[PDB]
């Protein structure tokens, strides 16, 4: 089977520096055009740069948007590729997805699920984790909700898993909102059988990459 | 054990003594017979370099082609340039003679043997884990032609592609194919038509299998992406913007637009090729030109099989989205290597 | 096919060279050999060399070997034959000639020996004489028995060839005979010009012959009268 | 640049009708009767999804619905019909030379049957309460359509200015819409009142809904 | 070096009647053999190459046949145009060293023809030049050989005079010659009768022409 990996990205200031790195399996890399696209916040997708094979004297080009400031490489004997990116600057905060080969002629291609990367100068912070409690006063034939509130985190992203990935029917985590206090807050709901809130242990697993944090909150009745 | 090293080797053949064919008189006054018992040694735990782009026994096949052609096709004008710039001109009687390449073995003298690859994959250059150690390497035809590689050798199972450098645009490719490709050459006789005029059939099936499983392994080389048109030769002398090889001592030249039509962005007539006859060549061996006689009477066949070809990268794929490849040739070091890439010459310690 | 025309009449002191010229047009130059011919007064022709005009490559024969030059000059379509140490028995009519040897620009050649273009020829005289005009003296009618009379004009000691005679400037050319020049042992060339006429014109008719020498620039009108 | 314009930003099909998406590039990327156009899907967290390669040809599991045309510098995704997983962006990108080129996008949405939500009030947590502050949250659970309006109540205080609302994108597999509503407040604000209350008016509901509790009440 | 050989030397034939004329080499030459027709005055040109392909223009009375060293040329029926000087050349060859044969002269047979014969002294303006030329005429005979002889006092001259001859003339088949004596003045007056004598088949005893100087 054939897998990308994205990885690398993070929390760095305007002019800072970070390198992404993308590791092939499966694929006989040598032999595969391999380019970075971004997604803005906005959702738009913009190519960044990409990088050739060795008979092509391993071409690179970029955009115009990050010529002279990123630098694009490989790796054939570790399948993999990379992005070095200088002077960063607001706009070039995204996701960053390495994919093969994109170009051309076609019929089926590879992506990562991507990295994520944000730009500014405000200190990091893990968020703050609090349980959604079912009520007595708060359910319906059967059907009780859940959830954890998953509050004062920066930046973007977090991602929310139930019962380490065992619990997905019914779960719906909302899009973050930016507080005035400048911090990130969402919560993660999730509807289950009410009559199983006795039974069944509900716990929430919030990972925070920026500041490599990790919570794991059950789920109580109050 | 042993050394990388060369020597002044020899040449065996099964030349008839009686034969008044060129071919067979070089090798009659010029090698000893064959080996009468030839013997092949399989080396146990031997891992051998080699590297057929820098091999002296291509040059030695070189110089002896070029003494054959020199002591035996007579032109009826000779000119060889040296560029104030002012030539000369040797004139001499021109007869007509018969020509058809024979096997040419190559062997070392004493204290050294000829190491030879068995890999069914060895791409040209690099390691071999199985080696075997001979003194005379097998028969080779020594067909000068251009484009076309002619009764050669055969790839073991999937086509071939060396390069001295893939990665240089200079440089020149050479494909060795796994199965041949017949191709009829024919001059007809009565006062209908030109002298000259003549004409190769191929059959279009098996070439477009083949030029198919060729764009396959350059894509399992590089790329993968639209190996675009695959057009002619761009520019330069008729020996290398078109097919010239020879038959019976003609010197034909062959026009290859029909073969050259490859619009392939991923994937009952014949292919009948035009070919004139030439008198007014431009000698392979860099010294100038020579005019022979008019061709005989009859009809004029050769029958043989495309075995491989060369080829050159024109560094677009770079820039753009396509690869271009076109039909080269000249240099006949190019198709001594085609048959010498296996065996190299070392010296025994 | 192709036109080929020569250049005009040389005179030449012995141990001299000539260089005589042909163009020819109407057709690929390049894809025609050309071959120079001689033939000395009275004899036949005698094949002199052959150019490869498309390989610039000149052939000669044996006899004159050392001494004979060939060139062609693609750029006005024009070929050349030079002879140097001029001798005396070189005096002869040189023609240029060619034939069509196939798509030579295509390397296609015949290499054929035979000469279907032929120019109007060259006259080139080596002697040690120089330039002079002919004498010219009546020839008088006698008492040329029958009805039919002769006379006539003598042509004596002019150099070089041609010369032309006419009578009563063009109009009298039936019973005309102008023979061909002799040498003289001094050099000069002399031939004479007759015409029969009817006895009964003497007297009443006429008759002046007139003699142009070229190379000279002289011109004689001469009355040839009974008597 | 070739630079690709597509229509429309946002698309709203009725289930069992046809979706049309445009793709306008601005110089022509065809090579030798190929048109080396592609169309991804993409759905929310995931990269994209190759569904159209050169144009017209359907990637290997893509659904039959799916179809591509066009050449030259017009294209169009077609799918029909439009099924109720197929709400996602969409993405136009040509592949004929670098600098490799996206679309705008489009967001495929869907019109559906009314569908009332199910309300649920959640008081803040004793471990937040200490923390100083106090979140109070309205659930509006598996909707449509999108419009709603939640109103918080403090002691039949109507709230303004300290409330954030979210919506999910429209679910993959019944087409409906959730939505947060988040009430801060400062603890001691929290303590000062008792009954906290939300108030939900949507369509697919005949009598606007409430949802209360007091304070510290289990 | 190749000799070729061309025969018979003069060829006499009727016009409308075939004629065959021979070229012989002195080693094979396979067929690279060309025969080319030269009138007086004119170059020469192309009748057959390769032994037996007549060249363009060339009408089809014309052929050629022969290999190896022999060769021979058929013309089927002599037109008035036909008249001429013919020439075999070889081409065989290489290092090119080409030979022509010395040709054959091709003339019109007619009946025999007596020449007229005139004597004409030499012209008091030339007498005053300080030389002597007496001319004797030959008008209008055929066959071309003719015998002309100087006697002067009855003494037979010898080296002292120069013959030439006329083209076959276009009307009438015949020859003309002339044949001139030149002395200087002092022998001119030196001697008294001055004859012509002529001997030509024509005539059944030699015709002498004379005068007495002065
Ligand atoms: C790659 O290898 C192939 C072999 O498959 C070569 O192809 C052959 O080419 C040669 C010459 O190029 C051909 O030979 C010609 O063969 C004719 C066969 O004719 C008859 O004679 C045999 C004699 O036993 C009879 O059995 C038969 O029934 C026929 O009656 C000969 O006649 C030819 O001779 C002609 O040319 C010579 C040239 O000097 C003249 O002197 C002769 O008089 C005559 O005109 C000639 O020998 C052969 O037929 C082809 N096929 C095969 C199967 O061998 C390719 O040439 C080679 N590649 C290159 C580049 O050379
Ligand atoms: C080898 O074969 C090819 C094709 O079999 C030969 O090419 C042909 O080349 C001629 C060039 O004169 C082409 O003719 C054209 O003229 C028209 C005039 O309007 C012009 O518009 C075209 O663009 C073209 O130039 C002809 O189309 C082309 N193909 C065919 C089938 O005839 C080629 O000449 C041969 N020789 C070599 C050395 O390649
Ligand atoms: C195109 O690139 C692919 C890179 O994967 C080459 O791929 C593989 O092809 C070999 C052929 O023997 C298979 O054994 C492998 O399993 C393939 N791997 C994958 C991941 O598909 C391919 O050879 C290249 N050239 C083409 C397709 O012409
Ligand atoms: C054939 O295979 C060999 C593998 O040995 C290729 O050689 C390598 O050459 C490149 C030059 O760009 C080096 O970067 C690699 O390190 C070499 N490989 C090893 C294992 O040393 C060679 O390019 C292939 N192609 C040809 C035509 O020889
Ligand atoms: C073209 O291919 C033929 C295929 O038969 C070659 O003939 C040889 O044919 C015999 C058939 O019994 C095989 O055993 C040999 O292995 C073939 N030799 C080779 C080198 O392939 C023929 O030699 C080939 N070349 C030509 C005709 O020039
Ligand atoms: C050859 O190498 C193999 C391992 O690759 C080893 O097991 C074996 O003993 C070796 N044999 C000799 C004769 O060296
Ligand atoms: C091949 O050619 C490229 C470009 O000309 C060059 O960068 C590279 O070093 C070359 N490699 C070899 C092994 O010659
Ligand atoms: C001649 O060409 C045809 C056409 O491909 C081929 O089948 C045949 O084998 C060739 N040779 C002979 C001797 O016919
Ligand atoms: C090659 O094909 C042409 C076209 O049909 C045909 O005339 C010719 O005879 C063929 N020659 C051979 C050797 O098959
Ligand atoms: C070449 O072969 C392929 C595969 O069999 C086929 O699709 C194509 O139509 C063929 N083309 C020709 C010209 O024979
Ligand atoms: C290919 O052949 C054509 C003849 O049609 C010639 O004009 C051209 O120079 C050749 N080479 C190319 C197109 O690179
Ligand atoms: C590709 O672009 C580079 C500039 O980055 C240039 O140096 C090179 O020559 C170009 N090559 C081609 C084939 O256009």
């Amino acid at each position: 089977e054939v897998k990308l990996e994205e990885s690398g990205g993070g929390l760095v200031q305007p002019g800072g520096s970070m390198k992404l790195s993308c590791v092939a399996s499966g694929i006989t890399f040598s032999n595969s055009w391999m380019s970075w696209v971004r997604q803005s916040p906005e959702k738009g997708l913009e190519w960044v740069a990409e990088i050739r094979l060795k008979a092509q004297n391993y071409a690179t080009h970029y955009a115009a948007s990050v010529k002279g400031r990123f630098t694009i490489s490989r790796d054939d004997s570790k399948s993999s590729v990379y992005l070095q990116m200088n002077n960063l600057r607001p706009e070039d905060t995204g996701i960053y997805y390495c994919t093969t080969p994109l170009g051309g002629y076609f019929d089926m291609d590879y992506w990562g699920q991507g990295t994520s990367l944000t730009v500014s100068s405000a200190s990091t912070k893990g968020p703050s984790v609090f349980p959604l409690a079912p009520s007595s006063k708060s359910t319906s034939g059967g059907t009780a909700a859940l959830g954890c509130l998953v509050k004062d985190y920066f930046p973007e992203p977090v991602t929310v898993s139930w019962n380490s990935g065992a619990l997905t029917s019914g779960v719906h985590t909302f899009p973050a909102v930016l507080q005035s206090s400048g911090l990130y807050s969402l919560s993660s709901v999730v509807t289950v059988p009410s009559s199983s809130l006795g039974t069944q242990t509900y716990i929430c697993n919030v990972n925070h990459k920026p500041s490599n944090t990790k919570v794991d909150k059950r789920v109580e009745p109050k | 054990v042993w050394k990388d090293a060369e020597t002044t080797l020899f040449c065996a053949s099964d030349a008839k003594a009686y034969e008044t064919e060129k071919h067979n008189v070089w090798a009659t006054h010029a090698c000893v017979p064959t080996d009468p018992n030839p013997q092949e040694i399989h080396l146990e735990n031997v891992t051998e370099e080699f590297n057929m782009w820098k091999n002296n026994m291509v040059e030695q096949m070189h110089t002896d082609i070029i003494s054959l052609w020199d002591q035996s096709l007579k032109p009826c004008v000779k000119l060889t340039p040296l560029c104030n710039c002012n030539t000369s001109a040797i004139t001499q009687a021109c007869p007509k003679v018969s020509f058809e390449p024979i096997p040419i073995h190559y062997c070392a003298p004493a204290g050294f043997a000829i190491l030879k690859c068995k890999d069914k994959k060895f791409n040209g250059t690099g390691p071999c884990p199985s080696v075997s150690t001979v003194q005379c390497t097998h028969g080779i035809k020594p067909v000068v032609s251009t484009q076309l590689l002619l009764n050669g050798s055969l790839a073991e199972e999937e086509v071939m592609i060396r390069s001295e450098n893939i990665t240089n645009n200079a440089k020149n490719i050479l494909v060795q194919f796994n199965t041949p490709v017949q191709i009829n050459c024919t001059r007809p006789n009565d006062i209908i038509g030109d002298i000259r005029q003549a004409h190769c059939n191929v059959s279009k099936a098996t070439w477009n299998e083949t030029l198919g499983k060729v764009v396959k392994q350059l894509r399992k080389h590089f790329g993968n992406n639209t190996i675009i048109r695959f057009a002619n030769s761009s520019g330069g002398d008729l020996e290398v913007t078109t097919h010239s090889f020879n038959c019976g001592g003609e010197f034909f030249y062959c026009n290859t637009s029909g073969l050259f039509n490859s619009t392939w962005i991923s994937n009952n007539d014949s292919i009948t090729l035009p070919c004139r006859i030439k008198q007014i060549i431009n000698m392979w061996q860099r010294i100038g030109q020579a005019m022979y006689a008019p061709p005989i009477q009859g009809v004029i066949r050769c029958v043989s099989n495309i075995t491989g070809l060369i080829l050159t990268r024109d560094g677009g794929s770079t820039n753009s989205t396509t690869e271009t490849f076109r039909p080269g040739g000249g240099d006949m070091r190019d198709n001594w290597r085609s048959e010498l890439y296996k065996y190299k010459v070392v010296k025994i310690e | 096919e192709v036109q080929l025309v020569e250049s005009g009449a040389e005179v030449k002191k012995p141990g001299s060279s000539v260089k005589v010229s042909c163009k020819a047009s109407g057709d690929t130059f390049i894809r025609y050999s050309f071959t120079w011919v001689r033939q000395a007064p009275g004899q036949g022709l005698e094949w002199m060399g052959r150019i490869i005009t498309i390989l610039d490559v000149a052939h000669y024969a044996p006899h004159l070997q050392g001494r004979v030059t060939i060139t062609a000059d693609k750029s006005t379509s024009t070929v050349y034959l030079e002879l140097r140490n001029l001798r005396s028995d070189d005096t002869a009519v040189y023609f240029c000639a060619g034939v069509y040897e196939g798509e030579a620009d295509e390397g296609e050649y015949d290499n054929n020996g035979f000469l279907k273009h032929w120019g109007q020829g060259t006259l080139v005289t080596v002697s040690s004489a120089s330039t002079k005009g002919p004498s010219v003296f009546p020839l008088a009618p006698s008492s040329t028995s029958g009805g039919t009379a002769a006379l006539g004009c003598l042509v004596k000691d002019y150099f070089p060839e041609p010369v032309t005679v006419s009578w009563n400037s063009g109009a009298l050319t039936s019973g005309v005979h102008t023979f061909p020049a002799v040498l003289q042992s001094s050099g000069l060339y002399s031939l004479s010009s007759v015409v029969t006429v009817p006895s009964s014109s003497l007297g009443t008719q006429t008759y002046i012959c007139n003699v142009n020498h070229k190379p000279s620039n002289t011109k004689v009108d001469k009355k040839v009268e009974p008597k | 640049d070739i630079v690709l314009t597509q229509s429309p930003a946002s698309l709203a099909v009725s289930l069992g009708q046809r979706a049309t998406i445009s793709c306008r590039a601005s110089e022509s990327v065809d090579i030798y009767g190929i048109s080396f156009m592609n169309w991804f899907q993409q759905r929310p967290g995931q990269p994209p999804k190759l569904l159209i390669y050169a144009a017209s040809n359907r990637g290997s599991g893509v659904p039959a619905r799916f179809s591509g045309s066009g050449s030259g510098t017009d294209f169009s995704l077609n799918i029909h019909p439009m099924e109720e997983d197929d709400t996602a962006m969409y993405f136009c990108q040509q592949s004929k030379e670098v600098p490799w080129t996206f679309g705008g996008g489009t967001k495929l949405e869907i019109k559906r049957t009314v569908a009332a939500p199910s309300v649920f009030i959640f008081p803040p947590s004793d471990e937040q309460l200490k923390s100083g502050t106090a979140s109070v949250v309205c659930l509006l659970n598996n909707f449509y359509p999108r419009e709603a309006k939640v109103q918080w109540k403090v002691d039949n205080a109507l709230q303004s200015g300290n409330s954030q609302e979210s919506v999910t994108e429209q679910d993959s597999k019944d087409s409906t819409y959730s939505l947060s509503s988040t009430l801060t407040l400062s603890k001691a604000d929290y303590e000062k009142h008792k009954v906290y209350a939300c108030e939900v008016t949507h369509q697919g509901l005949s009598s606007p809904v409430t949802k209360s509790f007091n304070r510290g009440e289990c």
